[PDB]
């Protein structure tokens, strides 16, 4: 159920945060193969094959693609214009349509902590390191 | 749809509101750059004025200096409106995707959510020249019905009210550069019609 | 009847509005405002903070004597008390608790559980020793209790942001005011 | 008709799914309900690929109901699942959707095939990989969109190309493609198109650069080095960059024009010293272990330039250095009147001009 990757996509083209678990020991972990699938899932937002219908209030989310044994799942929500995926490969899933709610918990869970960690009061305005590091401890207090 | 969550007294908040001003005031004049009181703690003193003395040096201010003020106040209001918009974000509005094509759509979320949420009603109407300039209305703006007016002396009322009007111009331009850009955005008078101020933007 | 159950029943006749989302992103762009302004002094911004709270609090007691009728206090027994079982009861919805009194019972502390000055803020490295957050609420219980006609002086011990020990404020009865009566 | 089929054929396969047994024979009953949704969705301009979504949820599915290495060849029968499914969506010359829908499922057979491949002909699979990956790179390159896959994709056959030994490097002939993954938002696919294309410098053993503009160069490799030394990770990797400014100063090809961010340097209070004031001592740090350098900091009077204080001599290899900055020939009898507009270059063969 833990995930392999995450990844946070604000308007522009730029990442807010890759973060992986685990980058304490090397453990065969390719930073390179999850940033390609991040790269190609920014382009996969424009494509006719998946639509994020608007007429629900709620933010929906969607199965983009599968590659190298990981599948991937995009949150495009509506109205600030942020982009986040996650990933998970074939042995964390089960299979089943019960897991589809805890992801979006899970999911729901991570854009808490973004707002949470974005509405600071006493960072200063501008993409600093200090968001990066909060929002990594903050991971890892969810992700050990 | 009612929901019922934890929650803290009107009162405290509006009146802190109205003591934004005073701090602005007390944090321009005094930057520190090298009649009052004085105060005794331990080992240490301070030195302060208070509020309605720090509003008559508002009104005894300079010209530069006033709108050196003012940024101050649109950008705390700015910050605010930011944040606040981004709490917002958790409700799911419906209405707007991004960069706001549909002006009048996110108008119809401001009024309908926003003053509800800072000053507990809706804003009461709303005019729409179609070039983008928008036409607020409210009759009784809620942190001013505090504010006495003295005896006969409006005049000197009205330049001792309006620059309280900083802080939703802040507002209002917080929550229309979380969506993305910065266009010209003034305050009006508008003296109600039946027993307050209104806002123009782009 | 009795003061918690006063303190509660004001509940039923106040306004409200939301906890979090305003009211705490209020003190937070304003502590932002003086840490931008002094180019992040962490000292001065605690002696501006406690000021605006000297403010507040002198004119914020006529509308905590006015909301509930109640008499002058004189010990340290009714003010911790009326603070704890009904002041931040109708003011921030909370409760703290008193220890840690003198023998001659003097002083007290004011071990707050949940304050909502602070939700989720974790203060930055540099900041973390050498400032205090809270300082509009010792500014209220400066100039509120000034106005009863006590002298007073209210400190921060400690708080949950920085430390492992909680949030608490000591608090000296630093004698009594004098009602002065005559005409000269 | 068409959704009465799709809820009914969804009610029908959740009803079916109520009974436990026989979950192997059941696969044939869940094809039997695609050929169902697949009929009535027959003519369809964009959800036949929504179709196809109902083909690749369900590709998902089965991926999720068979679980084991030999089963891979089960999904090898999925590439068989795939290529007929090909043919049920190969019905067009060309198309804006239909070429990025037979992208897609190009995509997902080339990644059944790696994965089937990689589990135990090894000249052939790069060339017929990199036949694949043609195929799939001309498909999303004929489209009017979708240029992010195309470069991932372009970097892919490029890495390829380096899988065996080439002289010809696509992607460290691509500077701009380079720089436009390097100079901003992405810092790991950046520090291995770096590494490959100084380790093609290494083995290019040639003089004739790109052709593209007119930056002829053998210090095309030191000014890509820069960004790679500025890219780094840490001083783990530190040896790189000082092997770098030693093929650099060993090559030297010396006009440079450095923005000099992997140096820090702070300056104090104006002094005076014995026969030419020796005013503005400065702390400077740096990545790089030695460095010997002219540093001048100019600084701009009201119709002049000082621009002295210079050290000749810098075997500094610290972080804040404290340089004396000996500054002979005061300008306008030292005057109190001149203001900063340092360049503070350190030349070491090469201008850092920060």
């Amino acid at each position: 159920l833990r995930p392999c990757f995450v990844s946070l996509i604000d308007e522009s083209d730029k990442p807010i945060l890759i973060y992986v678990p685990n980058e304490a020991e090397n453990e065969m972990n390719d930073v390179l193969k999850y940033n390609v699938l991040s790269n190609i899932s920014l382009d996969y937002f424009e494509s006719a094959l998946v639509e994020w219908h608007s007429l629900d209030s709620k933010p929906l989310l969607k199965s983009i693609f599968q590659l190298e044994g990981v599948s991937v799942f995009a949150m495009l929500i509506k109205q600030t214009g942020l982009k986040i995926v996650i990933g998970f490969e074939q042995k964390s899933l089960s299979g089943a349509d019960d897991e589809f709610e805890a992801i979006n918990q899970i999911f729901e869970t991570v854009r808490k902590i973004y707002i949470r960690v974005k509405c600071n009061p006493l960072l200063v305005s501008g993409d600093e390191k200090s968001i990066i590091k909060s929002l990594e401890r903050k991971f890892d207090e969810l992700f050990i | 749809f009612e929901n019922s969550l934890p929650k803290v007294s009107q009162s405290v908040y509006q009146m802190l509101l109205n003591e934004m001003v005073p701090l602005a005031m007390g944090i321009e004049r005094q930057i520190s750059g090298d009649i009052k009181r004085l105060k005794i703690e331990e080992h240490h003193t301070v030195d302060i004025i208070r509020s309605h003395n720090l509003i008559h040096e508002l009104y005894k201010a300079d010209e530069e200096e006033k709108e050196k003020v003012l940024a101050r106040l649109r950008n705390i209001g700015f910050q605010i409106g930011l944040k606040l918009s981004e709490l917002l974000i958790f409700s799911n509005n419906p209405n707007l995707k991004f960069k706001e094509m549909d002006l009048l759509l996110i108008m119809k979320f401001i009024c309908r959510d926003v003053w509800k949420q800072i000053f507990g009603k809706q804003i009461d109407n709303l005019k729409t020249n179609h070039r983008g300039t928008f036409y607020l209305l409210d009759y009784d703006y809620r942190p001013i019905q505090s504010f006495s007016l003295e005896e006969d002396a409006k005049n000197e009322e009205l330049k001792m009210i309006e620059p309280f009007l900083e802080i939703p111009v802040g507002i209002i331009r917080g929550v229309l550069s979380s969506l993305g850009y910065s266009s010209e955005e003034v305050i009006c008078l508008a003296s109600f019609i039946d027993r307050g101020v209104s806002f123009h933007v782009q | 009847r009795s003061l918690k159950a006063m303190g509660e029943e004001i509940w039923k006749n106040k306004t409200e509005k939301i906890n979090t989302e305003l009211f705490t992103l209020t003190y937070g762009s304003i502590v932002a405002q003086l840490c931008q302004d002094y180019e992040r002094d962490f000292n001065k911004v605690n002696d501006h903070l406690y000021s605006m709270g000297y403010n507040i609090g002198c004119r914020l007691i006529e509308d905590f004597l006015a909301r509930t009728a109640l008499p002058r206090c004189e010990n340290l027994v009714k003010t911790s008390e009326v603070l704890s079982k009904c002041a931040f009861k109708i003011f921030l919805n909370i409760t703290p608790n008193i220890t840690n009194w003198s023998h001659n019972k003097d002083t007290f502390s004011l071990i707050l559980d949940e304050n909502p000055l602070a939700d989720f803020v974790e203060l930055p490295m540099d900041a973390m020793k050498s400032l205090w957050y809270s300082n509009i609420l010792c500014g209220v219980l400066k100039g509120s209790l000034e106005m009863v006609q006590l002298d007073c002086d209210v400190w921060f011990v400690s708080d949950i942001l920085r430390g492992d020990s909680q949030t608490e404020i000591k608090v000296k009865l630093n004698r009594i005011l004098k009602d002065e009566i005559p005409i000269g | 008709p068409f959704e009465s089929s799709s809820k009914s054929d969804e009610s029908l396969g959740s009803i079916i799914i109520e009974g436990t047994l026989d979950k192997f024979q059941l696969h044939k009953y869940f094809f039997i309900r695609r050929l169902r949704l697949l009929k009535l969705e027959d003519q369809t301009l964009t959800a036949f690929v929504g179709a196809f979504q109902l083909i690749k949820n369900f590709i998902e599915s089965i991926s999720i109901e068979y679980r084991k290495s030999v089963r891979l060849l089960e999904f090898k029968h999925y590439f068989i699942t795939s290529m007929l499914s090909y043919f049920e969506f190969e019905n067009v010359s060309n198309p804006l959707l239909c070429e990025i829908k037979a992208e897609l499922l190009m995509l997902k057979r080339d990644n059944w095939v790696q994965g089937v491949m990689a589990t135990s002909e090894t000249v052939f699979q790069e060339n017929f990989l990199t036949l694949t990956k043609e195929i799939l790179s001309l498909f999303n390159k004929c489209e009017g969109k979708r240029q992010r896959i195309v470069d991932i994709l372009s970097i892919e056959i490029g890495l390829l190309y380096y899988q065996g030994k080439k002289y010809e490097e696509a992607v460290s002939l691509f500077l701009s493609c380079y720089e436009y993954y390097t100079q901003t938002n992405w810092n790991s696919i950046g520090l291995k198109i770096l590494q490959v294309f100084i380790d093609s410098l290494s083995h290019c053993p040639k003089l004739d650069v790109l052709q593209i503009d007119g930056e002829s160069v053998s210090a095309s490799a030191v000014l890509t080095n820069a960004f790679l030394n500025i890219l780094k990770l840490c001083k783990d990797n530190d040896s790189k960059e000082i092997w770098w400014k030693k093929f650099m100063d060993l090559q030297m090809k010396v006009h440079l024009a450095r923005a000099n961010v992997s140096a820090i340097e702070v300056n104090l209070k104006s002094y005076g010293f014995p026969e030419d004031i020796s005013t503005k001592t400065m702390r400077l740090s740096l990545k790089n272990m030695g460095g010997d350098v002219i540093v001048f900091g100019a600084s701009d009077f009201l119709l002049k330039k000082g621009e002295n204080k210079l050290i000749l001599e810098c075997r500094d290899i610290m972080y804040g250095e404290f340089s004396l900055l000996s500054f002979e020939i005061i300008v306008e009898g030292i005057t109190f009147v001149k203001e900063f507009p340092e360049n503070q270059d350190e030349f070491i063969v090469v201008p850092e001009i920060y």
